[PDB]
DNA sequence: TTTGAAAATATGTGTAATAG
DNA sequence: AACTATTACACATATTTTCA
């Protein structure tokens, strides 16, 4: 569904994300080992709080990142992992114009599930575009979040309905290369004066990268854009010093909503970052 | 009358700035109404859950 | 020479610029819409709450 | 399998012919 | 005439999909 949901009453959580990057593979092509973890190992995600004892059906999905709604990504599909040394999860696979994945919840394992049956597959752009309803373009649209959910019925008869999802995650091969990207911002928020070191953590920062910062109406329009200085004099590999910049009428009342992104080139930016600036 | 290009060359440009500019406006506004639309969803889910006490 | 292939790509490339745009108007139609009757649903079951 | 790229498209820019 | 908006064309670039 593209129905909302939360992390619940209870919780399902992600104990181990996903690396930032996985080239997914397309239907022309020989099938990529499902999504790992930085570490090596494998996603993983857990259910707390639940004291009963019956096993559960967690489904994951391939949904939507970049700065929207959630939602099913359609350019892109589940694809059940062939097999590992040992045969680590069973799977399930289903639809409703999207595939999902189900793979039960063991209680005996705490409730916690290791993900290794989950790999990604790349629709052609042009054979979705096509589809009537669609109003999204492929083109230059690869980036995706791994989407769990769990359906506890209760003794009661309820269905308290669980949902969360990875960090994004970036499928093009070329982008994964290119565009840079944030994982880790040093802080969140500071006040109007600005002229504070935040420490900008993530992948592909070059020495032609440059700090923007924006302010966007409910209207969706840019009504501020100040470019932060960013100590290129020397620095770690990836990892970007940024000097917060002041922001435009120091005179604010309420605290103000901005966004800032990292640029390498005219068509090579970092998806937008969030910030805020309080008042004096 | 080499101009002519010169002058062209911004009518054109102008022309494609009106289709871009539009279009993303649109895409504004879509992108807005889904807020819209699931902040009203959760709210419904909250009161759906409120109500059944 | 190959500009045969190109002259059809362009042609759709364009065609399909424009009907983005139709299908993005319809959408809003369609959400202000639905919206509007979510945003009803709403108040409804407000005043039901605010009376249990 | 996994990696890197050529081969194939898709989209931007400057022109030219043409409608308005 | 003289000028701007429009649309298709060839070529340059940008991204995606197919192959090795």
């Amino acid at each position: 569904w593209p129905l909302s949901s939360q992390s619940g009453s209870y919780e399902l959580r992600i104990e181990v994300q996903p690396k930032p990057h996985h080239r997914a593979h397309y239907e022309t092509e020989g099938s990529r080992g499902a999504v790992k973890a930085p570490t090596g190992g494998h996603p993983v995600v857990q259910l707390h709080g639940y004291m009963e004892n019956k096993p559960l059906g967690l489904q994951i999905f391939i949904g939507t990142a970049d700065e929207r709604i959630l939602k099913p990504h359609a350019f892109y599909q589940v694809h059940r992992i062939t097999g590992k040394t040992v045969t680590t999860t069973s799977y399930e696979k289903i639809v409703g114009n999207t595939k999902v994945l189900e793979i039960p919840l063991e209680p005996k394992n705490n409730m916690r599930a290791t993900i290794d049956c989950a790999g990604i597959l790349k629709l052609r752009n042009a054979d979705i575009e096509l589809r009537k309803g669609e109003t999204d373009i492929g083109r230059k649209n690869t980036r995706v979040r791994l989407v769990f959910r769990v359906h506890i019925p209760e003794s009661s008869g309820r269905i308290v309905s669980l949902q969360t999802a990875s960090n994004p995650i970036e499928c093009s091969q070329r982008s994964a290369h290119e565009l840079p990207m944030v994982e880790r911002q040093d802080t969140d928020s500071c006040l109007v004066y600005g002229g504070q070191q935040m420490i900008l953590t993530g992948q592909n920062f070059t020495s032609e990268s440059k700090v923007v910062f924006t302010e966007k109406t409910t209207d969706g329009q840019q009504i501020w854009e100040m470019e932060a200085t960013v100590d290129k004099d020397k620095s770690q590999p990836n990892m970007l010093f940024v000097e917060i910049p002041e922001y435009r009428n120091k005179h604010i009342r309420t605290p103000v909503k901005v966004n800032f992104y990292v640029i390498n080139g005219k068509r090579k930016r970092s998806q937008p970052q969030h910030f805020t600036y309080h008042p004096v | 009358r080499r101009i002519r290009r010169e002058r062209n060359k911004m009518a054109a440009a102008k022309c494609r700035n009106r289709r871009r500019e539009l279009t993303d406006t649109l895409q504004a506004e879509t992108d807005q109404l889904e807020d819209e639309k699931s902040a009203l969803q959760t709210e419904i889910a909250n009161l759906l859950k409120e109500k059944e006490k | 020479r190959k500009r045969m292939r190109n002259r059809i790509a362009a042609s759709k490339c364009r065609k399909r610029k424009l009907e983005r745009i139709a299908r993005l108007e319809e959408k809003v139609k369609t959400l202000k819409a639905q919206n509007s009757e979510l945003a009803s649903t709403a108040n409804m079951l407000r005043e039901q709450v605010a009376q249990l």
